[PDB]
RNA sequence: CCGGGCACUCUAACGGGACUGCCCGCGAAAGCGGGAGGAAGGAGGGGACGACGUCUGGUCAGCAUGGCCCUUACGGCCUGGGCGACACACGUGCUACAAUGCCCACUACAAAGCGAUGCCACCCGGCAACGGGGAGCUAAUCGCAAAAAGGUGGGCCCAGUUCGGAUUGGGGUCUGCAACCCGACCCCAUGAAGCCGGAAUCGCUAGUAAUCGCGGAUCAGCCAUGCCGCGGUGAAUACG
């Protein structure tokens, strides 16, 4: 799914291409699940938005394709009985 | 299995277990009672109990109506007692 | 039929022997009302009727049919407490109706792989009395028979 | 064994017989017998191995295969169940993935009920 | 068959073309 | 050739004949009224506010086409048709 | 030269044109049997030519459109029999009790809202 | 949320994708006709009406 | 295809024809049986239409409307999530368990519809989905289009299989601002359950059921196997 263009919002894409240039920090706090995982976000800790949470995923080079709201679910289930 | 709805009313695990345990009265007969379906529903007067249910003989139909709905649900069970007695015994006039 | 009495369609005769008892056949080899093929079922196996047995695979169809038409039959009443079943002779109709039934449904039932070869030995067999079908008749009779006694609550 | 990542399929036409082999479907099936000539409907029984060896050579250095494939696949999988993952997380619930209903079905995915 | 994607029939209840049903 | 549209068919064919059996006279050879197949818009409805969607009642729009055409146009058959009586719809085409 | 008749089956019609000579028939450019091959009904709608035990007496031009194989020989069987009335028309004795000309009206049925097929209904409780 | 919403689908908003039909009647969001721009209640009322431009009771 | 023609076929507007009117038979009559002619007879088949009322039926969430309730909040905008959650239970349906079948390749015969920031001929790249170019059509005059089952002849040889296509791995296409949750399609690999189904239970009386494909609304796309239509092939049986 989706052919020719790379989708990251141009949103986060800004906030990771500047705290990679001076000093690198943490904690960007986003609601986009929709962005891809661009190689340059590769280790931080972005927050993430499952809707009533912010949820933190450390980046690894394991996961790069990905979109950002696969790795913070918006389920919780736990089980049944 | 059998299948109770609350319409518009919040039920509960336990009651839920306790229709299933008066609807058990209709085992007495030893008749296969199949896929049993009761309603529990509020109304301004008092509760309504509706159970709609197939045997081999034919099948079952009624509603209890009453302010507490547990004397509601034992007139349901009482109404569907006697149309199954019925199913089970009426041609029975076999001379 | 609550009403009156239930008309019996006549048939369009075959275009190859001239004669209503082979589409009524043909109907009843019919599925899903691919008629092309009920048709090359039973004429195919009418090559085989003559290739295998040479002699008129007419004759074949038309003495098996007889060979299975049943004479007798129950048909069970409700009388006090017991559900008696009752002796009674078939129609005409009903015996057309039944013999082609379990011709086939018999047929259908054979080992042969290809269904014609299917139509094509069961009938050669019940023109002889032999045969799945041809058991029914049989089958049915004797359970009327040894009912002739509940011939009185007959219709 | 036979062939390829050692299935051995006798007696039947080769299209086919190939089939029997992990990873080798109707598709990669039809094409190793252009690429090596072997004609589809000649049965393994009249094989001449010669074109058996042949067959196995190809087959086996090309693609991969019996056991491998499984092991690779499976290993992502284990890196799908590692990374986030999502339909990561699903996996290591035996729950489906592709987004289907779990409401009612999903039978093949969570087994026989109770 | 008609469920099957991979066939001319599969094709065909789906309403696609493709290798197995072609334009 | 000219086409008629528009929905009611008496309104229409009552117009096809006044421009066509017009330029009878005040011109020539005037090919008679056309029909044209009717193009045919269904709507199918479910009849009450709520569910019961078994039942519906069709409602269908019907837009029908004739063409006349006129042989040899004889010009001022382009006055006495450059107007007409028209009635209150239709669609009017002219072209050669 | 020539014999007409206009048949008709179910969303079908058929033109037969009944001009006299060896039997050869054509239908939509080309013979009976290329035409229709396999389906066993084929054998046919030229029933109403061996009603009047003319066989052999007239060839024929045919062209036939709309519905579908089967639909399109029961119309060639009105034409063939509306023709060879025409030809001949004490033709209608024997033709007509024969159930040769007459028409059948029998079509499909509209579907209707609520079931399926224009009779079978849904299942319920 | 009921009139505003007849008010947000009038002005067409960042994407072109949010466009839905809602209808000039009720501000009824489902089972708009493109053709009317109504809802298949409103539609109803208007035929029987008489106020639709040679619409009719199908009948075939 | 041109000339030429409206005979055809058709198209779509207006008429005709069926009346138990005619014969026999019965009856007190109404009317029933049978016959003739007729494309059609006994209401020719299908539709639209559905009494006074019933269910204190249904809908305040289509709309309206009395009354009660909330007024930096029970109002209003937005990003995101959810409405798709899954131990389970029921209802409607799809595809199947195969040889009257499955697959390939060639070859036929519809109807109703729908098309301008739409329907895309045809040419080319691509296994393909698709992507390039590019003609026609305000459409009986262009396009969706292929209808499908059928026909032909070839493979399969009773195998959980060349039955069945679930599930999953990987690779792509398109819509869209965006396909994590959550789209459809295409290709490769994977080929689950299922060998005809307990108690129980549904539909259909003829161009009907069964079976086969096609269109449309809504619609960017689509979870349509749904619904509303359309023709193709075409049965069984009704003593009662
Ligand atoms: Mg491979
Ligand atoms: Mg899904
Ligand atoms: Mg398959
Ligand atoms: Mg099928
Ligand atoms: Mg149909
Ligand atoms: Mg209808
Ligand atoms: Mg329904
Ligand atoms: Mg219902
Ligand atoms: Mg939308
Ligand atoms: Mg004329
Ligand atoms: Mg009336
Ligand atoms: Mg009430
Ligand atoms: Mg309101
Ligand atoms: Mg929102
Ligand atoms: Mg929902
Ligand atoms: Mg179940
Ligand atoms: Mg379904
Ligand atoms: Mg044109
Ligand atoms: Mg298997
Ligand atoms: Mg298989
Ligand atoms: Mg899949
Ligand atoms: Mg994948
Ligand atoms: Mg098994
Ligand atoms: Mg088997
Ligand atoms: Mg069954
Ligand atoms: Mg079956
Ligand atoms: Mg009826
Ligand atoms: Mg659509
Ligand atoms: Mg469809
Ligand atoms: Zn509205």
């Amino acid at each position: 799914s989706l052919k020719k263009g790379v989708f990251v919002d141009d949103h986060l894409l800004e906030k990771v291409l500047e705290l990679n240039a001076k000093g690198e920090k943490r904690l960007i706090k986003t609601w986009s699940r929709r962005s891809t995982i661009v190689p340059e976000m590769v280790g931080h800790t972005i927050a993430v938005y499952n809707g009533k949470q912010h949820v933190p995923v450390y980046i690894t080079e394991n996961m790069v394709g990905h979109k950002l709201g696969e790795f913070a679910p918006t389920r919780t289930y736990r089980g049944h009985g | 299995t059998m299948n109770i709805t609350s319409k518009q009313m919040e039920i509960t695990p336990a009651i839920r277990q306790h229709v299933a345990d008066r609807l058990a009265k209709l085992e007495k007969w030893q008749t296969h009672l199949i896929n049993p379906h009761i309603i529990l529903s509020k109304e301004p007067q008092g509760f309504v109990a509706d159970a709609t249910i197939n045997t081999p003989n034919g099948v079952l139909v009624a509603s209890g109506k009453h302010e507490d709905m547990y004397t509601a649900i034992n007139e349901l069970i009482n109404k569907l007692e006697r149309q199954l007695n019925k199913l089970q015994h009426k041609g029975e006039a076999r001379r | 039929a609550r009403r009156r009495r239930a008309e019996v369609r006549q048939l369009q005769p075959d275009l190859v022997y001239g004669d209503v008892l082979v589409t009524a056949f043909i109907n009843k080899i019919m599925r899903d009302g691919k008629k092309n093929l009920a048709a090359r079922i039973f004429y195919d196996a009418c090559k085989i009727i003559q290739e295998k047995t040479g002699q008129e695979p007419l004759k074949v169809f038309k003495q098996a049919v007889e060979n299975v038409k049943p004479r007798m039959e129950v048909r069970s009443r409700r009388v006090g407490g017991a559900n008696y079943q009752v002796p009674m002779e078939v129609s005409p109709r009903r015996q057309q109706s039944l013999a082609l039934r379990w011709l086939v449904q018999a047929a259908n039932q054979r080992p042969e792989r290809r269904a014609a070869v299917r139509i094509a030995h069961e009938l050669m067999d019940a023109a002889e009395g032999k045969g799945g079908a041809v058991k029914k008749k049989e089958d049915v009779e004797r359970m009327a028979e040894a009912n002739r006694a509940y011939a009185h609550y007959r219709w | 064994a036979r062939i390829a990542g050692v299935e051995i399929p006798r007696n039947k036409r080769v299209d086919v017989a190939l089939t029997y082999i992990y990873g080798i479907g109707k598709a990669r099936a039809k094409e190793a017998l252009e690429k090596t000539g072997i004609n589809p409907a000649t049965r393994v029984k009249d094989l001449t191995e010669a074109e058996v060896v042949r067959l196995r050579e190809y087959v086996e250095n090309t693609w991969k295969l019996e056991g491998e494939l499984r092991a690779e696949v499976a290993a992502n999988i284990k890196r799908l169940m590692d990374i986030g993952c999502y339909r990561g997380l699903r996996h290591r619930r035996g729950l489906p993935v592709r987004g289907q209903r779990t409401r009612t079905n999903a039978r093949t995915r969570k087994g026989p009920r109770k | 068959g008609k469920g099957d994607r991979r066939t001319r029939r599969g094709k065909i209840w789906r309403g696609t073309y493709g290798k197995y049903r072609p334009r | 050739r000219i086409k008629l549209r528009g929905f009611d068919h008496k309104t229409l064919d009552a117009s096809a004949q006044k421009i066509v059996e017009a330029a009878r006279r005040s011109g020539a050879q005037v090919s008679g009224p056309i029909p044209l197949p009717t193009r045919v818009r269904r709507f199918t409805v479910i009849r009450g506010p709520f569910k019961h969607k078994d039942s519906r009642e069709h409602f269908e729009l019907r837009t029908h086409n004739r063409l006349v055409d006129i042989i040899n146009p004889n010009r001022k058959t382009i006055e006495q048709l450059m107007t007409l009586d028209l009635p209150t719809g239709v669609e009017i085409e002219i072209k050669t | 030269e020539q014999y007409y008749g206009t048949g008709r089956r179910k969303e079908a019609v058929a033109r037969v044109f009944l001009r006299p000579g060896n039997g050869k028939v054509t239908v939509n450019g080309q013979d009976f049997n290329e035409y229709f091959q396999g389906l066993v009904r084929a054998v046919a709608a030229l029933e109403p030519l061996r009603a009047v035990d003319a066989l052999g007496h007239f060839d024929a031009y045919i062209t036939v459109r709309g519905g579908g194989k089967s639909g399109q020989i029961d119309a060639i069987k009105l034409g063939i029999a509306r023709a060879l009335v025409q030809y001949n028309p004490d033709y209608r004795a024997k033709l007509k009790p024969l159930g040769f000309l007459t028409r059948d009206a029998r079509v499909v049925e509209r579907k209707k809202y609520g079931k399926h097929k224009a009779r079978r209904a849904p299942q319920y409780s | 949320a009921r009139k505003a919403l007849i008010e947000k689908a009038k002005r067409t908003p960042k994407f072109k994708v949010r466009a839905y039909t809602r209808c000039v009647r009720c501000g009824r969001a489902r089972s708009v006709y493109r053709f009317f721009g109504l809802c298949r209640i409103c539609l109803r009322e208007l035929a029987h009406k008489g106020q639709l431009p040679g619409v009719r009771k199908a009948s075939w």
